[PDB]
């Protein structure tokens, strides 16, 4: 069971895409978001972050026919730094 | 929630003076404009000294003190959060539009809330936030009939009072809602973040549809603004007279302002000393100065809030 528990597209164009994720009953501070083509390495993803205070965000770039891999973080400070909740990740074609 | 010593807050205080040897860089070159840290963490010291004074011998009542508890951790959690932000931002903190500088001044506007904050429930450095005055008899009697005497009230429990006399329809609206009142990022209200916010979004016979129109789902609102940032946004759109924001000041808790693009090729502002600032837009609008809400030209309908 992750956090964010439900992450989904909304709108979709060759080279965009808009998804959104529930709001928490846990506190997130920040949401770090990630894409990259599947089964690519780490070095290809292009990572940004977002407010724990909201729900969508907005990718673009992407070449179109191309698979996606897109995963949330949620970060919660805690005294040493920022540590993570379990993540969601879903796979996109545009 | 834990209690407070003397030994946390010195503590405290360093940790504090770490920061403000971090933000002292010349390669940083920070800002001279509120929210500026490095008068907000010394003055936020001093008021904490001005406590210390008054509770002098009284430090075993101060430290339960609920309100000074859940302050002093926050306080604690937020300036720990600004070291580590400069430790992972790293040389990017000295670019200027590189987002862990953003961060840093949205931290920045906290750590000036929480100062206002205090000086609202320490007032000459003795707790006052039991008799706390709200400043609308409508929202006062609200916050004392759900919760008496309280200062502090966890978001939740704020939530369900709230949501019975204002409905909210999802925990999306709930959590912009919470965005907006919990200046201080702590998940708790106050009695000071919720008088000022009952001052913004009057009446409070419909609250949360204010909340909603100039705020939710207004082109125009800008959240906390400076004066120089209102006009160097509407620098873009010196071809569009007419084309309008507006904006919270964090020197100025509770109150509205505006800025316009004239038909002269200057950018000027206002403040509704008197009307609601939904007034304050349709009167505008009418008069032809609000017409183009953040260079757009859907002006949303503020009637239907009269």
């Amino acid at each position: 069971s992750s956090v964010p528990t439900k992450l989904e597209v909304v709108a979709a164009t060759p080279t965009s895409l808009l998804i959104s994720w529930d709001a928490p009953a846990v506190t997130v501070d920040f949401y770090l978001i990630t894409y990259g083509e599947t089964g690519a390495a780490g070095s290809y993803f292009q990572a940004f972050e977002v407010p724990g205070s909201k729900s969508t965000a907005t990718i673009s770039g992407l070449k179109p026919g191309v698979d996606y891999t897109i995963t949330i973080y949620a970060e919660y400070y805690y005294e040493d730094g920022y540590y993570i909740y379990s993540p969601i990740s879903i796979n996109y074609r545009t | 929630p834990g209690t407070v010593d003397k030994k946390m807050v010195e503590k405290c205080w360093k940790l504090m003076d770490k920061v403000v040897r971090l933000c002292q860089n010349p390669k940083l070159a920070l800002k001279n404009s509120p929210p500026y840290i490095l008068d907000l963490l010394p003055d936020t010291y001093q008021h904490l000294r001005t406590i210390l004074s008054r509770y002098e011998g009284k430090m075993e009542t101060l430290g339960e003190n609920e309100y000074f508890r859940v302050f002093m951790e926050n306080l604690m959690k937020k300036t720990k959060q600004t070291i580590s932000l400069f430790k992972e931002g790293k040389e990017r903190m000295y670019e200027e539009n590189s987002q862990p500088r953003r961060n840093l001044t949205k931290l920045s506007l906290i750590f000036s809330h929480m100062l206002a904050e205090l000086k609202g429930i320490f007032p000459s450095g003795l707790f006052q936030g039991d008799t706390f005055r709200i400043t609308k008899a409508d929202a006062a009697e609200f916050w004392r009939k759900a919760f008496g005497e309280k200062t502090i009230v966890p978001w939740k429990s704020f939530r369900q009072a709230l949501h019975e006399v204002h409905p909210i329809s999802s925990g999306l609206e709930a959590m912009a809602l919470k965005s907006t009142i919990d200046l201080t990022c702590n998940d708790y209200i106050s009695v000071f973040e919720f008088d000022i916010f009952t001052r913004l979004f009057q009446p409070w016979s419909s609250l949360l549809r204010n909340w909603n129109s100039l705020a939710v789902t207004h082109p125009g609102y800008m959240a906390f603004l400076t004066y120089d940032e209102v006009k160097a946004r509407l620098q873009k759109f010196i071809h569009k007279p007419g084309s309008y924001i507006f904006r919270l000041s964090c020197t100025r808790l509770g109150q509205w302002a505006i800025g316009y693009v004239t038909a002269d090729g200057n950018i000027l502002q206002t403040i509704p000393h008197n009307k609601p600032l939904f007034q304050a837009l349709i009167d505008g609008f009418r008069e032809g100065f609000y017409l183009f809400p953040d260079g757009r030209n859907q002006n949303p309908d503020l009637t239907g809030l009269c």
